[PDB]
């Protein structure tokens, strides 16, 4: 049980951070083309 | 997105993920201590 | 054991990888504020 | 065995997301290079 | 390496993240229906 | 913080994850021989 708990909380973390890699993403871009 | 959005959701996302993380520690200890049992 | 310990190995890795993003956004928003 | 399955799976994110990072590195970098 | 690189090598890293994703929403979802059965 | 050491956080926390991420590779390697076995 405690384990498959973890395993669903890590996976959502996971999650998160591929949101936060995303947004770096769209940051990147957006200079990008700036100065393009 | 404009880069004011971009900042707050940068923000929002990096606390969900503190928050998140700090539950997975939390479960760590509580798993380390099962193991014994 | 090694299950667990494999819990403690991914967490490891997702708080590192946690530390390279905040960097990541860091960068981000010294070159924003130079651009724009 | 399901959760072991799931620690490579979990592994196999973490890794596929690191080059990710690896990648948003590589562009802060090169418009670190130009802008200044 | 160019930009038009770059973009492919993003593009293609996040079908495979997501990819993992699915594969792994799918495990848990398998892991937590064995444990509750 | 500035460029200089954003440049040296960025080679810790890379070497730091490069070794975790081989280290779990190890253990998930001897875990699925364990089972196994």
């Amino acid at each position: 049980s405690g384990i498959v708990q973890q395993q669903n909380n890590l996976l959502r973390a996971i999650e998160a951070q591929q949101h936060l890699l995303q947004l770096t993403v769209w940051g990147i871009k957006q200079l990008q083309a700036r100065i393009l | 997105m404009t880069w004011e959005t971009w900042e707050r959701e940068i923000e929002n996302y990096t606390k969900q993920i503190y928050k998140i993380l700090e539950e997975s520690q939390e479960q760590q200890d509580r798993n380390e201590k099962d193991l014994l049992e």
